[PDB]
């Protein structure tokens, strides 16, 4: 029940990198930008990335992403325990609105 | 002593008029006025606000910048600065250059160039690290 | 130090209406563009809607739009959204949240309030 | 000035007595004691106003919102970085707006670039600390005959007695 499309679930050994997919239409990536959030239970979600590959204050260089084609993804290396969180892929459609992803749950 | 001097009966350019004049080790200048008619003197090598250049212009007001000087310099002498000083009758110059530092002698006396002896006590030195291969009068 | 509080959070019988309001300071209000997203239980994040700081435009997400309004007040540096015809499909968990910078606009980003759930 | 487009002091034709500074929550010279020795060509003060966690962003090697979009200083770089906290100067009650600071930008400024081609800052009284107004001076060390200098220390004139001297060197 979403439009843009992610993997239900992310793992790895603290240490190492993984990465987390988005999709969509042409109209939700290809003619568009995407912006990633992290988000921690008990509290709000906060922004990762943002621009396809750019970083809000307080967020380290372990978080990167990149977009081609009409595709979008998100790379967290040196995974640590405190990373344990849902990950979400947003963007703004041409035809939609606000477009946001079912999410990713990001497990040690 | 061995230093920079103007040698005893030499040959001395005069001027009636003021164009732009080579710079060498160092010059000597002299002027002879009734109605006190020079105000200054412009130093530097190509005097248009590519290089630092020396403007002294008699209060006393001497600048180091990067002027862009006038083709004929008189208000109008020009249209980023490093050093900024303020303070019938022959006055005589010395005008000096050597390791950073312009070094200006002069003496002033009552009255052709007059034939006599006396020296130049020191006015001022000046720890400027300026290029100087012209110079000219200001009017 | 920039911060949103949300209140509202209450339960209400559907076929019926509820107002939201947050809170909002540690930054300029009246150049920036706020947003609203709710996260239903179990699901992901959905965007409700937008509106930026001279009222040139909003948008709603269609679930909501039609049905839901979105204002604010620059002179209280407050957000509010007006959410009618309830539907227990509305029950989620609601956030403030704010632009990157002042003039334009884009999505929610890095300042997001505690939030607030809202029970219909 | 605000760290976006902040202001720049020149110090010439002058004694540098740096013991005024020295003797401040923040004093690192890239030593300290030794200013007073030290001769320069030119001295630039360069004064604007961060956040405090953004104070550390202020030194070579660094990079961050203001270390690559406001004030950036070279690997290279000679002279002393010297912080202190004004949260009782430039803050206000919902947000001091007077200052402010670049937060996007095409591309990061070169050493001392001053690019005022932007956003204010929330500062408050009531923030954490790291987010509280520093006022932060960089002195530039220029290395000419030098006109920035230190101090000269002197004693009395003993007369009548033989003495060890040094009149003006
Ligand atoms: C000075 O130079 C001129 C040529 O310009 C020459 O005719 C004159 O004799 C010279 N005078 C002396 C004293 O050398
Ligand atoms: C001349 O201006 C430039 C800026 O365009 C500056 O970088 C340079 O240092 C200035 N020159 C002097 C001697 O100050
Ligand atoms: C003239 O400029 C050169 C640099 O090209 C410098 O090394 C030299 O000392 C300068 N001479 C004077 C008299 O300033």
């Amino acid at each position: 029940q979403s439009v843009l499309t992610q993997p239900p679930s992310a793992s790895g050994t603290p240490g190492q990198r993984v990465t987390i997919s988005c999709s969509g239409s042409s109209a939700n990536i290809g003619s568009n930008t995407v912006n990633w959030y992290q988000h921690l239970p008990g509290t709000a979600p906060k922004l990762l990335i943002y621009s396809n590959n750019q970083r809000p204050s307080g967020v380290p260089d372990r978080f990167s992403g990149s977009k081609s084609g009409t595709s979008a993804s998100l790379a967290i290396s040196g995974l640590q325990s405190e990373d344990e969180a849902d990950y979400y892929c947003a963007a703004w459609d041409d035809s939609l609105k606000g477009v946001f992803g079912g999410g990713t749950k990001l497990t040690v | 002593t061995q230093d920079l001097f103007l040698p005893f009966f030499s040959n001395v350019t005069w001027f009636h008029d003021n164009p732009v004049l080579p710079f060498n080790d160092g010059v000597y200048f002299a002027s002879t006025e009734k109605s006190n008619i020079i105000r200054g003197w412009i130093f530097g090598t190509t005097l248009d606000s590519k290089t630092q250049s020396l403007l002294i212009v008699n209060n006393v007001v001497i600048k180091v910048c990067e002027f862009q000087f006038c083709n004929d310099p008189f208000f109008r002498v020009y249209s980023n600065c490093t050093f900024e000083y303020v303070s019938k009758n022959l006055r005589e110059f010395v005008f000096k250059n050597i390791d950073g530092y312009f070094k200006i002698y002069s003496k002033h006396t009552p009255i052709d160039l007059p034939q006599g002896f006396s020296a130049l006590e020191p006015l001022v030195d000046l720890p400027i690290g300026i290029n100087i291969t012209r110079f000219q009068t200001l009017l | 130090q920039v911060q949103l509080v949300e209140s509202g959070g209450v339960v209400v019988q559907p076929g019926g209406s509820l107002r939201l309001s947050c809170a909002a300071s540690g930054f300029t209000f009246h150049d920036h563009t706020m947003h609203w997203v709710r996260q239903a239980p179990g699901k992901g994040l959905e965007w409700v809607s937008l509106i930026t700081w001279n009222g040139g435009t909003i948008h709603y997400s269609d679930s909501v739009k039609g049905r839901f309004t979105i204002s604010r007040d620059n002179s209280k540096n407050s957000l509010y959204l007006q959410m009618n015809s309830l539907r227990t499909e509305d029950t989620a968990l609601y956030y403030c949240a704010k632009d990157l910078g002042r003039g334009g606009w884009y999505l929610p980003s890095d300042a997001w309030g505690q939030g607030t759930l809202v029970t219909v | 000035a605000s760290v976006y487009a902040w202001n720049r002091k020149r110090i010439s034709n002058c004694v540098a007595d740096y013991s005024v500074l020295y003797n401040f929550s923040t004093f690192k010279c890239y030593s300290p004691t030794k200013l007073n020795d030290l001769c320069f060509t030119n001295v630039y003060a360069d004064s604007f106003v961060i956040r405090g966690d953004e104070v550390r962003q202020i030194a070579p090697g660094q990079t961050g919102k203001i270390a690559d979009y406001n004030y950036k200083l070279p690997d290279d770089f000679t002279g002393c970085v010297i912080a202190w906290n004004s949260n009782n100067l430039d803050s206000k009650v919902g947000g001091n707006y007077n200052y402010l600071y670049r937060l996007f930008r095409k591309s990061n400024l070169k050493p001392f670039e001053r690019d005022i081609s932007l956003q204010s800052y929330g500062f408050q009284p009531t923030n954490g600390v790291g987010y509280q107004p520093y006022r932060v001076v960089v002195l530039s060390f220029e290395l000419a005959p030098a006109t920035v200098c230190g101090p000269k220390k002197s004693t009395n004139l003993v007369k009548n007695k033989c003495v060890n001297f040094n009149f003006n060197g």
